[PDB]
């Protein structure tokens, strides 16, 4: 009888990463914030400057 | 300058109120008597996607070149009217109502003014 070993091999899972978003909110530039109403404000001070 | 223009807008017979949409999508500015910034935001993306289809569609689907459309209007039920006229980079809807529709509208506010009448009658009678 040949000595025996016994070595486990699994395939890798893909990883699999939960994220939770909301896109209520309306389009907006990145730098502004539509949550906070001082960077929305501001922007449409500038674009009315025509 | 600018304020006097919405003014001027809401002075017309028969115009509920007017919002202004960029080409980015954020509205300029909104009529006070509509929703201001949610119903904006919710009116500049059915908008955009109507007159960016509608612009496209001219081009291709009818094969027309060099044809762009001006102004469209929407006539639904009861006074609902809404004209849409893109100027430069920004394209406003303006919602309007027929004579019959300002004529109720105008009862409404009668009837407002009227409850509030009672209501002060009724203040001054507890305070009496």
């Amino acid at each position: 009888i040949a000595e025996l070993s016994e070595h486990s091999v699994n395939t890798e899972r893909v990883k699999t990463g939960d994220r939770g978003m909301s896109h209520k909110e309306g389009g907006w530039p990145g730098n502004v914030d539509p949550n906070e109403a001082q960077e929305t404000g501001r922007f449409k001070k500038r674009i009315e400057k025509s | 300058n600018a304020d006097d223009q919405l003014k001027q807008l809401s002075a017309l017979e028969g115009a509920n109120g007017y919002v202004i949409f960029n080409e980015s999508g954020i509205p300029l500015k909104r009529h006070e008597k509509s929703i201001s910034h949610e119903k904006a935001v919710h009116i500049a993306a059915l908008v955009s996607d109507l007159w960016n289809v509608s612009k496209k569609v001219i081009q291709r689907d009818l094969k027309t070149p060099e044809n762009d459309i001006e102004v469209i209007r929407l006539r639904t039920k009861h006074s609902y009217e809404y004209i849409i006229t893109q100027s430069g980079d920004f394209t406003m809807l303006a919602i309007q109502l027929c004579g019959k529709a300002i004529e109720e509208a105008k009862k409404a506010a009668a009837a407002a003014a009227a409850a509030a009448v009672v209501q002060e009658e009724n203040k001054e009678k507890e305070k009496k």
